[PDB]
């Protein structure tokens, strides 16, 4: 029998020897003793990229996305986070040949390039033509995640309560209001920021990375100019990201391989993030959502305040 | 031109001394889209005189409705580079911390970058 130096998992990891822990979604890593959970925690997440080959937009429109379609897709990798957890939950992790939950074939679905699933790239670029979008024109921050709101709304199996907090304000008495509605619908809580002109002041950097650290974190999506990307962590100085830049052939079944990252993640100076932003959170339960605004009180200068009115 | 460019130093600064004489209780707000901001309109107005008791909230949501904006659609109002720390804060105090040399207080208005 033949002995193979099995290149185990982890042993691609490309991370930086400088060993700060590894946060991704609110979870703490060991760069040193957990290398295997850090990238199976990566890889696990929903990864949407550009597509092509899909059907026709309107019938007559785009069958890729490819060049345009990159904050759609960062808005549906950050969704898709909220869906998992609101239904697989956040330990959930995913195995190239383990049988997943249907509840995952579900979630993934939602996101395939077909008409009639319920966040496809073809449902956000219709659904975005009502906020003032046309197919193919590029969208920031807070147009994807207004458009992913109004789409939740046909999503009865999800039933999923989404507040994006505009001005800079999180107001808890309309979040309950709109969570306690037909008692708590999980919460997808949204908050598009423009932290600064061009750049970001370093005194908002700790409070980026906390958002990270947060058992509720959704991460956040934005990027580099002209380079959009889902962050889901941080390492040092440097944010962790999941890449839709690449365009990949629409899956013709659900095989699932192309909707994983599975290689070392991606990672830019947090110093290069753009100041447009929107950073996520879910609270699937009232209890979830009051200890997010306790965690965020405990919070060098503040991205957003809560208030209650 | 921004209103800067369209005034000399000397200019403003007696703007300034002759409103906030006239005005005692009303603070002098120089109102623009940021200079990279191109997906919010522009104001048919951008000199204002806010009346000293005002907080940023209410500021913000006014401006807001000049510019004929949706709740939905993104704003962030920034005095010198930076969304002010608590809306809750009263121009005046922004006015104390925040003016310009010249005597009026200086905001730029922008949504956010896109992406494709």
């Amino acid at each position: 029998t033949l002995t193979y130096d099995t290149l185990r998992f982890a042993e691609f990891e490309d991370f930086p020897e400088t060993s700060e822990p590894v946060w991704i979604l609110g979870r703490k890593y060991s760069i040193f003793t957990e290398k295997d959970e850090i990238l199976s925690d990566v890889a696990s997440r929903l990864w949407f990229t550009y597509r092509k080959n899909f059907p026709a937009i309107g019938g007559t429109g785009p069958t890729s996305d490819t060049g345009w379609g990159c904050m759609l897709r960062c808005g549906q990798m950050i969704f898709a986070q909220a869906l998992v957890c609101r239904h697989l939950g956040r330990d959930w992790r995913w195995t190239q040949r383990k049988r997943q939950p249907d509840s995952y074939f579900s979630v993934l679905n939602a996101f395939i390039d077909r008409k009639d699933s319920y966040y496809s790239i073809h449902q956000i670029a219709q659904m975005g033509v009502g906020e003032g979008k046309s197919i193919g024109q590029w969208y920031g921050p807070n147009t994807v995640a207004q458009v992913l709101k109004k789409l939740a709304v046909f999503d009865t199996w999800s039933s999923l309560a989404v507040h994006i907090a505009m001005d800079n304000t999180v107001v808890m008495e309309e979040i309950r209001r709109l969570c306690r509605t037909s008692p708590w619908r999980p919460l997808v809580l949204l908050i598009p920021l423009r932290l600064g002109l061009t750049d970001i002041n370093e005194a908002y950097v700790e409070t980026l990375k906390h958002c990270f650290m947060m058992p509720q974190s959704l991460g956040v999506i934005g990027g580099k100019p002209n380079s959009a990307h889902y962050f889901i962590g941080y390492v040092g100085e440097e944010l962790i990201y999941l890449d839709p830049a690449t365009t990949q052939p629409a899956v013709e079944p659900i095989p699932d391989e192309s909707f994983h990252c599975q290689h070392p993640p991606c990672r830019m100076s947090i110093a290069e993030l753009d100041p447009s932003i929107a950073v996520g959170f879910f609270c699937k339960t009232e209890d979830d959502f009051n200890d997010w605004c306790q965690q965020v009180k405990k919070l060098a200068l503040p991205m957003f305040e809560l208030v209650e009115q | 031109k921004t209103f800067k460019q369209r005034r000399s130093f000397e200019q403003r600064v007696e703007d300034v001394r002759l409103i906030r004489e006239q005005h005692p209780t009303k603070i002098p707000v120089i109102i623009e889209r940021y200079k990279g901001e191109k997906q919010l309109p522009v104001l048919d107005k951008t000199k204002f005189l806010v009346p000293d008791h005002v907080n940023m909230s209410e500021l913000i949501k006014i401006i807001r409705r000049r510019l004929q904006l949706n709740a939905n659609q993104a704003f962030f109002l920034l005095v010198n580079g930076h969304s002010m720390v608590s809306v809750s804060t009263p121009i005046s105090e922004v006015y104390e911390s925040e003016r310009d040399e010249d005597g009026f207080l200086y905001m730029v208005y922008a949504s956010q970058e896109t992406f494709g």
